[PDB]
């Protein structure tokens, strides 16, 4: 010509679903 | 942005057999710099 | 054979020298037996052409009588029509330009003589848009004729009705095709149709229609008025009649002479027209029928006379009988190369073979002129050529392949040297 | 083949057939069978070109309206034919025939001369907008292989000096004797007619009882 | 790219296939030499011991070794399993 | 427009839970008979296999395109 | 070289993978370009057969000359796109020499 | 009984007068490789990839437009009708841009298959390819039209199923570009069908741009609930989330087409 | 000659032309 840097997996996917967020104030 | 003279240009990926499949891009409208779908390189007519 | 007598030359006003207008036409006596002919019967007119055995005067050669016979079948409630294509995009076809610029009536009475043969309600003449001048001359002539009452309802003092119209072409060679012209008239893009629905059965405006080279329509009245057999004698076997021959390029006096058919090729440049510029040995090749037909090299030039049977024996087509001649100073390869450039700038692109194939040969041909391409590529263009020849929707792809095939067939050593020349200088 | 709207060449420009033009419009239609006004496109599109050489997107749309056809129809017809110009051509549009028949007669030889005289590249309008040169294909007057078409003038057997006389006549004055130059007329064997010199045989001649 | 093959084999083996079919008509339902030049005698299940004994012990066809016994399962066929015995 | 994948009758099972592996985000499942697509050659031979194995079936009749008459010239009429 | 990931999510990368190890869910990356949001190998299923480096039409996924990457845990072998991309941001001086060394034979 | 008899490589089928040569092969069971011919779209003959050779006949005929006549035996696997496909596929591929790993009609290509089954092992086009200019036809159709094989299916559908004649061919020669001369979006219901009907991946779906690749998609056949026509549809699911809904044919309800809403 | 002369000749031969059929 013990180490803390350990690979840890993800789910690199952007979560692929969206739940209705309930209405903030009552009726 | 890779400036060019010709209407159409190639983009072997900066290589022959070591780059990406060779596609010809139409830098025909200055309005848009052609972008090879493989390298994301914009070419300025 | 040859030396057609002036007394036998149909287009007497060729070269002008007469009044292309009606009074000149009357001295020509073009409208002499028109009433009688129509009176005789449609069946009498087709008997005359069948006896004549006239072949198509356009690039394709077919018995004229049989083609007209096809739509002589009884009307099915759709008006039958006549389409005269005055477009002649093929290089060297100034053949037709003559009959519009001059002797326009010859074609006007050709139209009605032909019209009753097919029982056409009306005839539309598609002149090339470029010939604005020519278009102006004919409708002046058409206007004269109706004023006379020669054409129109009860045309020529007879039961039969005919109306003749002129349609503007728009600079397209393909508009010259049998079917594509129909589409141009119909007002859609000029793209040929497939042959299954033959023009007669399906037509301009979806009615029965027939298409004739202007020369074919023009000679009808004279072939019938005069003796068709008279004409037949001039032709050779299936070949018959005088067809205008245009000689252009590398000849001392390029001109269109309506000399007789079956002319020795060596004879027509040597005797009429102008002997090949530079001498009859300065002939690298002859294009007999125009760009579509394959060129024949000198070796075969003097041997075969000009007639469709003799040419097909020779592997070339009489076509429009446009003789284009090349001397030895020419670049056979660049000459044919521009004809492929002539076809890439012109094919409609409707069919896959022609679209990519003609462009593919153009790219290879340009490299061949430079000599950049290797020798092995030359036969590969052979193979690309026949893929286009039998697969195309119309004949233009047929036509593009033939000049390429001719260059490889007789001038293969020259192209190899151009191959060699570039490889040596590196 | 894409009309990117431009202030000059755009739908904004108003196109309408002159009262006289509209008249012409109808004449054409009747030539075609009734209910087949659609066929009028080519001839009509031609009169829009006669009106104005530019024939902008607005003009095509107008044609569609007049003939009741779908605009795309008209757009397809205009794009397919070279006769129509979708861009502003110059006042005098010079078209030089460069197919093999003419080339062998040094048609190209003409080209070089015209480029210098117009002092401009081949394919664009002169700054004067005076002339526009284009390398058009076969024009059907091969017999006189040297040949250039100037707005229908259709000149022939042109030589550098011939074009010289012609271009100068267009630049100053008008109607420069359009037609062949050598005097060979139209398709005359230059040396001599060699035929048709014998007088017309007259009507009736040869009838042979058909 | 086309296998180098010997037609001698197709014929010779085809001929044996007719021989086996003639010698054992009661159990053999179909005999066919494939184009891979191999032979296949298809026997009724009852012919399993007769057909294999004839091949193991016949002077004109000694097939001493059992290369393998396997069963293709075509679920469609009524009799799904197709036991196949390859002999050398 | 290839019709070579619509000629043999298949017997596929019901679609049960396809969920997400908490650690890597992959799709996980507990349906052992999920990737099962037996291929038969006729309705008769598929009903037989299902009845044979004790599964419940939902036969769906074949849907071959009917013949539609096509002609080139037709589009040229007026 | 520019710095643009070579992977254009053709999914061919995992189609041939016989151990069924790769999941490369993708999106348009908001440049209009085409790239992965997901890429994966489970290195406890892979077989080091190189059917992924010879199928890739762009030379994105390779199979480097490491063989000292043992791990004390199971999770450190389920590589993600960022343990393969910075991995490839490590050995590229050492990979390209071997690609350039064997490209002709391949 | 106006059946007329015609031979498919000998099977000697009997067919109604007026059935195309391609149709005659279908009833025997043979498939003519075809582009530009769709059952519910008019015959156009643009590709001529379907050239076959009827017997003792001079030239190859287009199976899409030739009405079969009496006693013509079609030879669909002759030495000629294969050179008539080995040489057409040479042309379609010659001007084609190699971005099959971009073309999301990767495994859904009727042009790689026919190349991969009836076409040629190699290429002889050592020249320069062409390129067209991507335009915007809407927010549903991504027209990367440098892919287009000028098969004019799109133009017809746009004009015969959807009555929106906005699309059209412009220009001649190899320059023919199939699109909308002025940039006017193709806004109509029935719009998304163009995707499904273009065998090339020139114009494809923009939302389902690059989320998947067809071999992976598990396909479950279900029904349309967005509208009351109840159009049949196939929901393509990968690893448990729906990736695309494309039409599946029901002669009576939706015959191969679905609405822009339910896709 | 002039740009409008060809069509004006058509304008003129209108009457000359008899009626046209209708579909
Ligand atoms: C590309 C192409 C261009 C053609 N151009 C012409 C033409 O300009 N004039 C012509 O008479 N025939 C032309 N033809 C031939 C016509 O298709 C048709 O066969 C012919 O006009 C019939 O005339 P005829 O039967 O009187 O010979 C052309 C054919 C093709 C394929
Ligand atoms: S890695 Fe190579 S193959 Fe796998 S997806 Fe990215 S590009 Fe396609
Ligand atoms: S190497 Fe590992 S990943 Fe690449 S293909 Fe073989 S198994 Fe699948
Ligand atoms: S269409 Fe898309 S997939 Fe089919 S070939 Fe052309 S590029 Fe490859
Ligand atoms: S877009 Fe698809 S359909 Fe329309 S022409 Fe190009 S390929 Fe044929
Ligand atoms: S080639 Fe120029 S006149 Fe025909
Ligand atoms: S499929 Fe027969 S013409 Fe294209
Ligand atoms: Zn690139």
């Amino acid at each position: 010509p013990a180490t803390p840097e350990q690979y840890v997996p993800y789910s690199t996917t952007r979560k692929k679903i969206h739940e209705w967020v309930p209405p903030s104030t009552p009726y | 942005v890779n400036e060019v003279e010709h209407r159409i240009i190639a983009c072997d990926g900066g290589g022959g057999a070591l780059g990406h499949p060779k596609v010809y891009i139409n830098l025909d409208k200055e309005t848009k710099t052609g972008t090879c779908g493989y390298c994301g390189l914009q070419f300025k007519q | 054979f040859g030396s057609l007598k002036d007394e036998d030359r149909i287009f007497t006003n060729l070269y002008g020298r007469h009044d292309w207008r009606l009074k000149g036409a009357l001295r020509r006596g073009d409208w002499y037996k028109t009433k009688e002919i129509l009176l005789k019967g449609p069946d009498w007119i087709l008997g005359e052409m069948k006896t004549s055995g006239l072949r198509g005067r356009g690039g394709a050669g077919f018995p004229t009588g049989l083609k007209w016979s096809f739509m002589n079948k009884p009307s099915d409630g759709r008006p039958k029509y006549l389409v005269v294509n005055a477009d002649e995009g093929e290089p060297g076809t100034c053949k037709d330009r003559e009959i519009m610029r001059h002797d326009p009536h010859k074609l006007v009475e050709g139209c009605l003589v032909g019209g009753r043969a097919m029982g056409a309600r009306a005839a539309y003449i598609y002149i090339r848009g470029e010939f604005y001048n020519e278009a102006s001359n004919l409708q002046v002539a058409i206007r004269e004729a109706y004023e006379a009452g020669l054409i129109g309802k009860n045309a020529c003092g007879s039961d039969y009705d005919f109306d003749v119209f002129v349609v503007r072409g728009a600079g397209a060679y393909i508009c010259g095709e049998e079917t594509a012209l129909i589409e141009s008239i119909e007002g859609k893009q000029g793209k040929p149709r497939l042959k299954p629905p033959f023009p007669a059965d399906v037509g301009v405006f979806g009615c029965p229609t027939t298409v004739a080279n202007v020369e074919t329509v023009a000679v009808s009245p004279t072939i019938c008025r005069r003796g068709g057999t008279w004409f037949a004698g001039f032709g050779r076997e299936r070949n018959s009649g005088t067809k205008l021959f245009n000689i252009s390029g590398h000849v001392n006096h390029p001109c269109t002479v309506e000399e007789e058919m079956s002319v020795p090729l060596k004879e027509l440049i040597e005797k009429h027209a102008g002997g090949v510029t530079g001498g009859w040995d300065n002939l690298l090749a002859v294009i007999p029928g125009g760009s579509s037909t394959p060129l024949i090299p000198k070796s075969v030039c003097e041997t075969v006379l000009m007639d469709f049977d003799a040419l097909v024996q020779a592997q070339t087509g009489l076509g429009t009988a446009a003789v284009i001649v090349m001397d030895r100073s020419t670049d056979i390869v660049k000459a044919i190369a521009r004809l492929i450039e002539f076809y890439k700038h012109e094919s409609c692109g409707q069919c896959t073979p022609c679209r990519e194939g003609v462009d593919w040969m153009n790219k290879v041909m340009a490299r061949f002129v430079k000599g950049d391409a290797r020798p092995a590529e030359i036969d590969s263009l052979w193979e690309i050529s026949k893929q286009i020849e039998g697969h195309t929707i119309c004949a233009l792809g047929d036509g593009a392949a033939w000049p390429v095939q001719g260059l490889i067939r007789h001038f293969r050593p020259e192209l190899e040297d151009r191959m060699q020349r570039f490889a040596q200088q590196h | 083949f894409v009309h990117r709207d431009t202030p000059e060449n755009n739908p904004d420009t108003p196109f309408d057939f002159t009262p006289e033009n509209y008249k012409r419009i109808e004449a054409i239609v009747k030539n075609y069978p009734e209910g087949h006004q659609a066929a009028a496109v080519l001839p009509v599109l031609d009169l829009a070109q006669r009106q104005n050489g530019w024939l902008p997107i607005s003009a095509m749309n107008k044609v569609a309206e007049v003939l009741q056809v779908p605009p795309m129809r008209v757009y397809e017809v205009a794009t397919f034919y070279t006769m129509y110009n979708r861009k502003p051509v110059g006042k005098y549009h010079i078209q030089v025939c460069t197919t093999t028949p003419c080339m062998l007669r040094d048609s190209d030889s003409i080209l070089e001369t015209l480029q210098r005289k117009l002092g401009i590249k081949v394919g664009e309008t002169t700054p004067d907008k005076l002339f526009t040169l284009i390398e058009v294909e076969c024009l059907g007057a091969c017999v006189n292989a040297p040949m250039v078409q100037i707005n229908d003038n259709y000149y022939e057997d042109l030589t550098p000096k011939d074009i010289e006389e012609i271009i100068d006549e267009l630049k100053a004055g008008k109607v420069p004797k359009p037609g062949p130059r050598s005097g060979r007329f139209c398709c005359e064997p230059a040396g001599g007619l060699t035929s048709l010199t014998e007088p017309p045989k007259g009507p009736g001649f040869g009838v042979q009882a058909g | 790219t086309v296998r180098p093959r010997s037609d001698v084999t197709h014929k010779q083996l085809s001929a044996f296939g007719e021989y086996v079919a003639e010698i054992l008509p009661k159990y053999v339902q179909q005999v066919q030499v494939s184009c891979l030049d191999e032979l296949e005698i298809c026997i009724h299940p009852d012919g399993v011991i007769p057909t294999l004994t004839f091949l193991r012990d016949h002077t004109n066809a000694q097939f001493k070794s059992l290369a393998d016994l396997t069963a293709v399962d075509v679920p469609t066929r009524q009799n799904r399993f197709e036991i196949v015995y390859n002999l050398l | 427009s290839g019709v070579n994948n619509t000629k043999k009758w298949k017997m596929e099972f019901d679609t049960r839970e396809r969920w997400e592996n908490p650690l890597m985000g992959w799709a996980s499942t507990a349906d052992p008979l999920s990737n099962m697509v037996l291929t038969f050659s006729a309705k008769e031979d598929a009903i037989a296999f299902a009845e044979k194995n004790g599964w419940s079936y939902d036969v769906e009749e074949k849907k071959v395109p009917k013949p539609k008459s096509k002609s080139y010239g037709a589009n040229f009429s007026w | 070289p520019s710095g643009e990931e070579r992977c254009i999510a053709c999914k061919l990368c995992e189609a041939i993978c016989p151990a069924q190890a790769i999941t490369i869910e993708a999106e348009p990356r908001a440049d209009g370009s085409r790239r992965t949001t997901r890429y994966d190998i489970d290195m406890t299923k892979c077989i080091y057969c190189g059917f992924c480096q010879e199928a890739c039409p762009v030379d994105a996924i390779v199979e480097g000359p490491n063989f000292e990457f043992s791990t004390e845990t199971h999770e450190e072998l389920l590589y993600n796109k960022e343990k393969l991309l910075n991995n490839g941001d490590k050995w590229e001086a050492e990979i390209a020499a071997n690609i350039q060394a064997d490209y002709l034979y391949r | 009984s106006n059946l007329i008899e015609v031979f498919v490589d000998g099977q000697s089928v009997m067919v109604e007068p007026g059935t195309t040569v391609l149709q005659a092969c279908e009833k025997v069971g043979m498939q003519i490789p075809r582009f530009c011919y769709h059952e519910r779209l008019s015959v156009a003959g643009n590709c001529r990839m379907c050239l076959v050779e009827i017997e003792k006949a001079p030239k190859v005929v287009a199976a899409c437009a030739m009405p079969v006549m009496k006693g013509w035996n079609i030879l669909t696997n002759s030495e000629k009708s294969k050179k008539a496909r080995e040489g057409v596929m040479e042309f379609l591929l010659a001007n084609h841009p190699l971005d099959c790993p971009i073309c999301d009609q990767g495994g859904e290509c009727d042009l790689q298959d026919q190349s991969m089954m009836f076409g040629s092992d190699r290429s002889r086009f050592l020249e320069g390819k062409r390129a067209v200019e991507d335009k915007n036809i809407g927010p549903l159709v991504k027209t990367i039209m440098t892919r287009c094989i000028q098969c004019t299916r799109c133009i017809r559908f746009a004009s015969e199923i959807a009555g929106v004649d906005d699309l059209g061919t412009t220009g001649r020669g190899n320059d023919m570009q199939v699109g909308t001369y002025i940039e006017k979006m193709f806004m109509s219901e029935l719009s998304g069908n163009v995707i499904d009907i273009c065998p090339v991946g020139a114009l494809t779906s923009k939302p389902y741009a690059f989320t998947a690749r067809p071999w992976e998609t598990r396909k479950t056949e279900s029904i349309d609930v967005m509208d009351a026509v109840g159009s049949n549809i196939v929901v393509s699911t990968r690893t448990g989330e729906v990736m695309r809904i494309l039409p599946r044919m029901h002669e009576d309800i939706n015959e191969e087409w679905i609405s822009d809403k339910t896709r | 000659y002039n740009t409008y002369t060809f069509l004006d000749l058509n304008l003129d031969l209108s009457k000359f032309r008899l009626p046209q059929p209708s579909s």
